[PDB]
């Protein structure tokens, strides 16, 4: 089996609790960095970057553009599954 | 008496639309464009694909080094330095102000700035530096790199004594290039400010700095890229290229016979401190900044016809502009005028306001107004006349008073009020 | 129409001399300097074997990152960034001036400047993209170069909406800064402007660079390097640091009970336009933009008592300005004090005219002139009062008046003229 979506999940999740800009506490699967994280769009662009290097795959700006949330991003991570 | 009036006598443009006074306007309000695909091998990497360079050749509207600098030079000065001594070498034409007194050159500053360094530069320096060592650093290095070394040379070569600005506000900066001369002609300090502005940092690196940073249009359409007020816009289109504009005090240049574009009545500055990134929503600082102008200007938000938008086919940015205009001008919002010309000319950063500034100029002296272009379609909140597609007279037998606006990286706003007599 | 007087309420400084007001004036009263010999292998094949650093640390007067800046902005920032940051924060600290209302907000604007842009950060993301791609680039590169942003930084963290204007023009940057300020305040566009320059360009290929155009001094003694006014003077010794002021209308500043530390008087700017890189020789630039301050400010040459010079320990530079202040204040001139601060500070490059001007305002407030050091003896063309090796109690029968002076590439001249009350 290559993958589980919870796991892609927990995986997103650790390296937002990473991200040192993000709270903890607030960092919720549904929340937006813009809207709720309060983060910018310079920001996004590392957390996805920082997504490429644990996933092991580029991800095209125009795709990264549309993830703004957790929950959006393990979505495109498990496309490559079912 | 201690304040005096401040009128614009000459332009010089050299632009992605072309070099020259005449053929650059004429283009503009004919709908042409030099925005273009980049053509590299070493562009494939980044997602931009689109930019607007100023024309290269010996053919008429096309920017010749030669006829504005020697070959020497042109090893010694980068590109940005090379368009500015054009630009400026143009403008004085244009102007017919050629001082020899020492009273005439005394009374003579220069303005000029340059919005970037153009980042190739230091890259090869650099590199050259690693591999090669200390002795191969070229001595022209640092000056290439500093931003008055435009306005150095065309101070020397003009014979220009009076007050130096040369100011690097990145985008705004040919914008405070002319403010600034205004309030310093007519606080006294100068009888003639030649005020101007250039950028050339189209290169791999530029392009990938600013596309990470998502302000680039991903559009791999030419065309089509650069739409302000459209809703597909998607990012701003870079240019480069430089402009200068002579300013002077109202009896100097009656007394020299001299022709006057227009006057400079007003300019204002503001901030928004919302944030670095984002322009504030609502266009408060936009407001501000407009009002503040106005005020300089001791002229009602009633009495403006024309507004020279600094829309960048920014979503965030030309939204907030709008917002701003609405506001101030309220129920004349709907009387007036707004366009872009960036759709035509690119976004050339530091250039942006002294372009935008002679543009306001020839539209006060002629009255005619360019278009916005792309502008194929309109969404609700976007409910102005933008002078889509194609020009349009505006011979209000009325004063004619436009402000050209210039917004910056960090919320920097600055507004230029500019008047027909 | 209305004269509104200009004052100084706030000083923040970041130095090779350390961190905060009284400190660093103390120091420098002192007789400390902050040069000091450069180490690493990084430096080695460099001519240039000094250099002047901002001390960094917990210890007092030292600059702590951390206590003005957050850890995910010491990741995003440049080094010149954070250093205007730290300075602004104290300045405003120490003017106590923190607004609350948008009235205040709007009513306050920022003018801080960088000289020029931190090679290293250029350098490190061209690799970066050469070796690892697109994918890998920061996003952060682009406002890392730009000058604004800490005018940006520093306008959203203390709501300044007013007045925007972030200028580089490499070494007068922060002469620039004061004087646009001060124009700004006493024509009404702002009750309170926060006005400086910052840099923090000391780098193996800056140094590189500025060896190579003959700038710098080759003395491998950090003790001796910067000599201003002295015969072995070889070149000029590069700094870092920022200084940031707040000036703010005279009745705004009395009533609101604030400690004034000194009245901006006058603003003067002149050209050179003989040459790039070489000083006029009789100084007639100079000349000319100390007189058109003076003008500004109402005031006769024989009014001077104090001179804080450009003088940067250079062969050519250090003889014009001294030709120049000869020939303006005539016989005067051996009743006034002159004192290069280069010695202690190095060349500040874009905060060099900040700091001089704060210098500047310190000895009016405290009546103490700072030493020119290093001036073990004088060569008979400098024959004036440099206030050699220690400091001198600064006494005259009138008010206490003096200019700071800022000369730069190009031959752009800068002078402000600053009185006690
Ligand atoms: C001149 C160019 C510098 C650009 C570097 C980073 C923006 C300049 O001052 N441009 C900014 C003036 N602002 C606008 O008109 C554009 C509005 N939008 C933006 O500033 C950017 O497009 C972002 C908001 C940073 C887009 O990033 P996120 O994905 O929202």
């Amino acid at each position: 089996p290559p993958l589980t979506l919870e796991g892609i999940q927990d995986r997103v999740l650790y390296v937002l609790k990473l991200y040192d800009k993000i709270d903890p506490e607030k960092l919720s699967v549904n929340s937006h960095f813009m809207k709720d994280l309060g983060l910018d769009s310079l920001d996004q662009v590392e957390i996805i970057m920082a997504m490429e290097d644990e996933f092991g795959f580029e991800i095209p700006d125009i795709d990264a553009e549309k993830l703004m949330c957790p929950q959006e991003i393990v979505d495109y991570i498990a496309d490559k599954k079912d | 008496r201690l304040h005096r009036r401040v009128v614009i006598t000459g332009i010089g443009l050299v632009t992605p639309l072309g070099v020259g006074t005449h053929l650059v306007w004429d283009r503009l309000i004919g709908g042409e464009s030099g925005i273009v695909s980049l053509v590299g091998e070493e562009y494939k990497s980044i997602p931009c694909s689109v930019a607007a360079y100023v024309p290269r050749g010996s053919d008429e509207g096309q920017f010749n080094e030669q006829n504005f600098v020697s070959k020497s030079d042109i090893k010694s000065m980068s590109s940005p330095t090379i368009m500015a001594i054009g630009a400026a070498e143009l403008a004085m034409k244009d102007s017919g102000w050629h001082p020899q007194s020492e009273a005439d050159q005394v009374a003579t500053g220069v303005a000029i700035g340059m919005g970037m360094i153009p980042l190739e530069v230091v890259s090869e320096t650099a590199l050259n530096f690693q591999t090669k060592g200390y002795n191969k650093v070229s001595p022209f290095f640092v000056p290439k790199i500093l931003v008055n070394m435009a306005a150095g040379q065309v101070s020397i070569r003009y014979k220009l004594k009076g007050p130096n600005h040369a100011v690097s506000t990145a985008c705004t900066t040919g914008a405070h290039a002319v403010g600034d001369s205004f309030r310093f002609i007519a606080h006294g300090d100068a009888d003639v400010m030649v005020a101007g502005g250039t950028d050339s940092c189209i290169s791999p690196l530029s392009l990938a700095g600013f596309s990470r940073a998502r302000a680039l249009s991903t559009n791999s359409d030419p065309k089509l890229a650069c739409r302000p007020f459209h809703p597909k816009r998607d990012g701003f289109v870079m240019g480069e290229g430089a402009a200068v504009l002579v300013l002077e005090e109202y009896e100097h240049a009656v007394q020299r016979r001299a022709r006057i574009y227009a006057e400079v009545l007003g300019y204002g500055l503001s901030g928004d401190a919302g944030h670095i990134t984002a322009p504030d929503p609502e266009g408060e600082g936009a407001l501000r900044c407009m009002a503040a102008a106005l005020k300089d200007a001791g002229v009602q938000p009633e009495e403006i016809s024309y507004i020279n938008a600094h829309a960048t086919s920014t979503p965030l940015g030309d939204a907030a502009e709008n917002k701003a205009i609405k506001h101030l001008f309220k129920d004349h919002a709907y009387a007036l005028a707004v366009s872009s010309t960036k759709g035509a000319t690119g976004h050339l950063l530091g250039a942006a306001g002294a372009v935008e500034a002679a543009f306001t100029t020839l539209a006060c002296y002629y009255q005619k107004l360019p278009p916005t272009l792309n502008l194929d379609c309109s969404e609700p909140e976007f409910d102005l006349n933008y002078v889509p597609l194609k020009a349009q007279e505006w011979k209000t037998e009325k004063r004619f008073i436009g402000l050209t606006n210039s917004f910056g990286f960090g919320g920097t706003n600055a507004t230029l009020c500019i008047a027909g007599l």
